[PDB]
C-alpha cells in the first residue's frame, strides 16, 4: 500500500477508462475535419468536453499524490502530467470562448473562399483554388492577386479571432506557471530530473539562433541564386540588391520554395527529376501513391498498413459537397485507428508528403505498445522528422529510377547531382529562415514584447530582415498575414519543422551506416535494408518513454541537434553557389520594396 | 447414443458472456466429431495442449465442457497454459498444464455496433489472482488505500468492473474476438461423450 503502488493502480484505472473517451473525441473530431457542417461542430464540441471534464476530474485526483516520492521516471513523468490542470483552469465563459475562437479560425482556414474581381460567382477556396495559382502561375498579377486577396479577405477575418486568441491563450498558460503561451509550447522539448541530458525550455532558444547562424550562409547564396534566375523570370520585378517578393516564392506563403525548380533549374537540358510529368504521364492516382509509399516502409522491415486504414482514409478531395480540411493531417485516434487525410494530386510533391505523413504514421504504430500517456513522439521534432528522413531516400533519383518514375537509361551525372541538391535545398534549406521566422513572431506576440499596436508592423520588419521576403503590398493592422497559415490558425506549434530538419540528417546520417552505404550522404536511399529500419524502430517503439536527448543518442550519437550533418548534405551545392554567385549579389537590403513610398 | 453434439448451440449463439462471468456448458449423452471444428476453418486460433486432435476423436469422456466470452484481439494470447496479463490474473485463469483447447475468431461484425458496444465487460482489479477455472463477479469496490471506500467510487477506490469499447473502426487488437475453452473430464463413472 505505498504511495508508489497506489500511483501505478491509479494510472493503470485511468489507462482503461481513459482510453475510450479520447477516441470518442477522436472520432468526432475526424467526421468536422472531413466534413464541415454546424452539426459536426457540435458533435465535435461535446466529445471534447466530455474528454477535458474527465482530465479535471482525474488532475485533481492525481494532484492528490506528493510528487517527489515517485521513484521510476517512467512512472513519475505520467503522474507529473496528469496533475497539470491543463485549459480547466479558465473560467467556464473563458473555455467556452476560447473554444468557439479556435473552431471559427479552423472553419474559416479551410471554407475561406475570395471571388474574382471581374466575375463576382467563381470563388475560389485555398485548396485547390489559390495554391494552384500560387503553384504555377507565371503571371505577377495573378500570383499578386491570389497572394493579397487571401490575406485582405480572410486574415482581416482572423485578426480580430488572434487578438482574443493571444489573450486567453495566454491566460491559459500563465495560470499553469509557464511565462507565456510560447513558454508552454516550448515545455515540449524540456527534459527534467536526468543528470547530464536535462534541456531547459530556454535553452531551445538558444540552440535554435546557435544552428541558424551556420545556416545563414548557406541560405544567402540560395537566395542570391533564385533572385538571379527570378530577375530573368518576372523581368522589372526584382531589384537586384532587393528582397524577394512574397507573392513569387512557390506557394501561398513562401513557406517552401519547391515550385521554384522550373525557373531555378541549373541544367534544364539533363532529363527532368521532377517526376511529377512520369507520374501524370503513367496515370497515377492517389492509390497507387500511397501503395508506393507503403510498399517503402515494407522494403525495411516496417509492417503494412492496417485494413482499417485502407478502409477509413480520406486520401482525395471528397468534392464540391462534402467541405474538408484538405491540410495534410496523419491520424493517431487511438484503440489502433490509424489514418490519414490528405487532397492528393498527381504530383511529386504530393507523392512525397505521402511518404511524409505515412512515416507519422508508422511511428504512430510503433510506440502503440507504450501506456496512453507515453503514446507520443519523443518531441514535436522527432515526429515531424520520421517522414522526412523517408522523404530523402524517395526523392533520389536513385530511387526513382527504382520505381520506374524516371527512364532505365538515365544515369547520375555531376549536372543531375547538382540537379537533384537544387531541388531538395529548395525544399529544406529555404524553409529553414521562414519556419524561424515565424516562431520567432509568435514567441514574440505570446511573451508581450510586440504591442498589438505592431503587429504587421513587425512581422514585415522581420521577413525583410530574415527571410529576405519583401511584401508586395503595404499591409497596416488590419490584417493579420501571420494567421494566414495553417498552423498559425489551427494552433499548432511551428518550431516543430525547424528541430525536424536538423534531425533527418543526424537520423540519416546512421541510418546510411546501418546500410553501409558508401559515397556521398545525398545517394542515400535506404531500401531494402533491414538493418537500417530496424535501427529506427528501435527508437519509434520508445515513444515519449525516454528523454529524447537520450534517444537521440542511441542512434546518432548526439546529446542535443547538430547542422553539422544538414551542412554536409548540401556541400557540393554550396561551393557549387559560391561559383555561381561570383558576379551576383549576395545578400539584400531591407530598404527596396516593389511599391511607392 | 448416436446424438451429434450440440456444438452449434455454443459456436453459433446469438450472444455471448462477458469474460469476468464466463458461460460454460456441459456436454453429455453425445458422440462429438471434433473434427468438423477444425474443418470449418473459420477460425483464427486453434490451438490443442495435453492431447493430440487427431487421437481426441477416438477417444471418450464422461463429461465435456465448453466455457464461452468475449475479449480483446490481443488479449487472446492470455488464453493459454501459465499465462499473465489483465485477464488471466482476474478473469480466466486456464492451469498451467492444462488438457482441452482453446478457440477463438474474429467477432468483430458480430460484437461491435456503431457508436460502440459496452455490455461486454472485464475485471481489472482484484485482491488476488485466480485459481484456474475460477470466476468472480463480486461488484464491491476495489480499495487500494488506508482509507476505506463506503462502497462509492472515489479517490483510491476503483469500481472493478470495466467496460469493452467496441467499435467497427478499431484495430484488430482492440477487436472482439470469441473464445471458446473445451474441458474434458474423466470420473469413475460411465461415459457419456464420444467420437465415431
Ligand atoms: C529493392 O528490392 C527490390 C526487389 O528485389 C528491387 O526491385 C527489383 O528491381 C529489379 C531491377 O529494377 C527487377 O529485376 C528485373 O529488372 C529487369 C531490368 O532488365 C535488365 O536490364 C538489363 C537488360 O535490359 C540487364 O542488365 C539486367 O537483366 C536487368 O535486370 C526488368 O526488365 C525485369 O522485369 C521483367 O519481369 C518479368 C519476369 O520475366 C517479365 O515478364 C517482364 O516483361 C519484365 O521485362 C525484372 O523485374 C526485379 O524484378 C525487382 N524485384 C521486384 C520484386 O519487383 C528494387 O529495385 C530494390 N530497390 C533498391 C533501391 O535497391
Ligand atoms: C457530413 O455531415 C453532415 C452532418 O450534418 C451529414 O448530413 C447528415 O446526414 C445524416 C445521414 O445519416 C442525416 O441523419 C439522418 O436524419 C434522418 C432524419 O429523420 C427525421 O425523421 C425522423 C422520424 O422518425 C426523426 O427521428 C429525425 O430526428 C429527430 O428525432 C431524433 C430522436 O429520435 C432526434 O435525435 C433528432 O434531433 C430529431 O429530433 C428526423 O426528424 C434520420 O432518420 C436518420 O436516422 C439519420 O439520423 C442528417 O439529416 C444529415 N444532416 C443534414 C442534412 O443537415 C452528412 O451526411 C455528412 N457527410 C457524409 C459524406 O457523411
Ligand atoms: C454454425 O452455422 C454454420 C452455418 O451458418 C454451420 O456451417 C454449416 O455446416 C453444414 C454442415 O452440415 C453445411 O451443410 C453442408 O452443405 C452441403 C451443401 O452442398 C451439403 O452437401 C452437406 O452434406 C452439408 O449438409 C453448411 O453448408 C454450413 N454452412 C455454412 C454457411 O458454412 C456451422 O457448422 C455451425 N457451427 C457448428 C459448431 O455447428
Ligand atoms: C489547479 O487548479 C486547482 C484549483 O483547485 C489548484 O488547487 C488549488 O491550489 C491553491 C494553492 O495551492 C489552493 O489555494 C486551493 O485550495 C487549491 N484547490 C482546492 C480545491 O482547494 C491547483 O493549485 C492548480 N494547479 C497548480 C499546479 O497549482
Ligand atoms: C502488404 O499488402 C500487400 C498488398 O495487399 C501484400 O501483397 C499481396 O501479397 C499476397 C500474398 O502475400 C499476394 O497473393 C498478392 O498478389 C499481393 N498483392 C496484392 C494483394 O495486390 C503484401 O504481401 C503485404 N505484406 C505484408 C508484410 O503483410
Ligand atoms: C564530377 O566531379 C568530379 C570531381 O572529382 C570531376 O572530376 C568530374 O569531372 C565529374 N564527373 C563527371 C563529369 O562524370
Ligand atoms: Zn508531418
Amino acid at each position: 500500500s505505498t504511495i508508489e503502488e497506489q500511483v501505478e493502480t491509479f494510472l493503470d484505472n485511468f489507462n482503461h477508462k481513459a482510453e475510450d473517451l479520447f477516441y470518442q473525441s477522436s472520432l468526432a473530431s475526424w467526421n468536422y475535419n472531413t466534413n464541415i457542417t454546424e452539426e459536426n461542430v457540435q458533435n465535435m464540441n461535446i466529445a471534447g468536453d466530455k474528454w477535458s471534464a474527465f482530465l479535471k476530474e482525474q488532475s485533481t485526483f492525481a494532484q492528490m499524490y506528493p510528487l517527489q516520492e515517485i521513484q521510476h521516471l517512467t512512472v513519475k513523468l505520467q503522474l507529473q502530467a496528469l496533475q497539470q490542470n491543463g485549459s480547466s483552469v479558465l473560467s467556464e465563459d473563458k473555455s467556452k470562448r476560447l473554444n468557439t475562437i479556435l473552431n471559427t479560425m479552423s472553419t474559416i482556414y479551410s471554407t475561406g473562399k475570395v471571388c474574382n474581381p471581374d466575375n463576382p460567382q467563381e470563388c475560389l477556396l485555398l485548396e485547390p483554388g489559390l495554391n494552384e495559382i500560387m503553384a504555377n502561375s507565371l503571371d505577377y498579377n495573378e500570383r499578386l492577386w491570389a497572394w493579397e486577396s487571401w490575406r485582405s479577405e480572410v486574415g482581416k477575418q482572423l485578426r480580430p479571432l488572434y487578438e482574443e486568441y493571444v489573450v486567453l491563450k495566454n491566460e491559459m498558460a500563465r495560470a499553469n506557471h509557464y511565462e507565456d503561451y510560447g513558454d508552454y509550447w516550448r515545455g515540449d522539448y524540456e527534459v527534467n530530473g536526468v543528470d547530464g541530458y536535462d534541456y531547459s525550455r530556454g535553452q531551445l532558444i538558444e540552440d535554435v539562433e546557435h544552428t541558424f547562424e551556420e545556416i545563414k550562409p548557406l541560405y544567402e547564396h540560395l537566395h542570391a541564386y533564385v533572385r538571379a534566375k527570378l530577375m530573368n523570370a518576372y523581368p522589372s520585378y526584382i531589384s537586384p540588391i532587393g528582397c524577394l517578393p512574397a507573392h513569387l516564392l512557390g506557394d501561398m506563403w513562401g513557406r517552401f520554395w519547391t515550385n521554384l525548380y522550373s525557373l531555378t533549374v541549373p541544367f534544364g537540358q539533363k532529363p527532368n527529376i521532377d517526376v511529377t510529368d512520369a507520374m501524370v504521364d503513367q496515370a497515377w492516382d492517389a492509390q497507387r501513391i500511397f501503395k508506393e509509399a507503403e510498399k517503402f516502409f515494407v522494403s525495411v522491415g516496417l509492417p503494412n498498413m492496417t485494413q482499417g486504414f485502407w478502409e477509413n482514409s480520406m486520401l482525395t478531395d471528397p468534392g464540391n459537397v462534402q467541405k474538408a480540411v484538405c491540410h495534410p493531417t496523419a491520424w493517431d485516434l487511438g484503440k489502433g485507428d490509424f489514418r490519414i487525410l490528405m487532397c492528393t494530386k498527381v504530383t511529386m510533391d504530393d507523392f512525397l508528403t505521402a511518404h511524409h505523413e505515412m512515416g507519422h504514421i508508422q511511428y504512430d504504430m510503433a510506440y502503440a505498445a507504450q501506456p496512453f500517456l507515453l503514446r507520443n513522439g519523443a518531441n514535436e521534432g522527432f515526429h515531424e522528422a520520421v517522414g522526412e528522413i523517408m522523404s530523402l531516400s524517395a526523392a533520389t533519383p536513385k530511387h526513382l529510377k527504382s520505381i520506374g518514375l524516371l527512364s532505365p537509361d538515365f544515369q547520375e551525372d555531376n549536372e543531375t547531382e547538382i540537379n537533384f541538391l537544387l531541388k531538395q535545398a529548395l525544399t529544406i534549406v529555404g524553409t529553414l529562415p521562414f519556419t524561424y521566422m515565424l516562431e520567432k513572431w509568435r514567441w514574440m506576440v505570446f511573451k508581450g514584447e510586440i504591442p498589438k499596436d505592431q503587429w504587421m508592423k513587425k512581422w514585415w520588419e522581420m521577413k525583410r530582415e530574415i527571410v529576405g521576403v519583401v511584401e508586395p503590398v503595404p499591409h497596416d493592422e488590419t490584417y493579420c498575414d501571420p494567421a494566414s497559415l495553417f498552423h498559425v490558425s489551427n494552433d499548432y506549434s511551428f518550431i516543430r519543422y525547424y528541430t525536424r530538419t536538423l534531425y533527418q540528417f543526424q537520423f540519416q546520417e546512421a541510418l546510411c551506416q546501418a546500410a553501409k552505404h558508401e559515397g556521398p550522404l545525398h545517394k542515400c536511399d535506404i531500401s531494402n535494408s533491414t538493418e537500417a529500419g530496424q535501427k529506427l524502430f528501435n527508437m519509434l517503439r520508445l515513444g515519449k518513454s525516454e528523454p529524447w536527448t537520450l534517444a537521440l543518442e542511441n542512434v546518432v550519437g548526439a546529446k542535443n541537434m547538430n547542422v553539422r550533418p544538414l551542412l554536409n548534405y548540401f556541400e557540393p551545392l554550396f561551393t557549387w553557389l559560391k561559383d555561381q554567385n561570383k558576379n551576383s549579389f549576395v545578400g539584400w537590403s531591407t530598404d527596396w520594396s516593389p511599391y511607392a513610398d | 447414443i448416436t446424438n451429434l453434439c450440440p456444438f452449434g448451440e455454443v459456436f453459433n449463439a446469438t450472444r455471448f458472456a462477458s469474460v469476468y462471468a464466463w458461460n460454460r456448458k456441459r456436454i453429455s449423452n453425445c458422440v462429438a466429431d471434433y473434427s468438423v471444428l477444425y474443418n470449418s476453418a473459420s477460425f483464427s486460433t486453434f490451438k490443442c495442449y495435453g492431447v493430440s486432435p487427431t487421437k481426441l476423436n477416438d477417444l471418450c469422456f464422461t463429461n465435456v465442457y465448453a466455457d464461452s466470452f468475449v475479449i480483446r484481439g490481443d488479449e487472446v494470447r492470455q488464453i493459454a497454459p501459465g499465462q499473465t496479463g489483465k485477464i488471466a490474473d482476474y478473469n480466466y485463469k486456464l492451469p498451467d498444464d492444462f488438457t482441452g483447447c482453446v478457440i477463438a475468431w474474429n467477432s468483430n461484425n458480430l460484437d461491435s455496433k456503431v457508436g460502440g458496444n459496452y455490455n461486454y465487460l472485464y475485471r481489472l482489479f482484484r485482491k488476488s489472482n485466480l485459481k484456474p477455472f475460477e470466476r468472480d463477479i463480486s461488484t464491491e469496490i476495489y480499495q487500494a488505500g488506508s482509507t476505506p471506500c463506503n462502497g462509492v467510487e472515489g479517490f483510491n477506490c476503483y469500481f472493478p468492473l470495466q467496460s469493452y469499447g467496441f467499435q467497427p473502426t478499431n484495430g484488430v487488437g482492440y477487436q472482439p474476438y470469441r473464445v471458446v475453452v473445451l474441458s474434458f473430464e474423466l470420473l469413475h463413472a460411465p461415459a457419456t461423450v464420444c467420437g465415431p
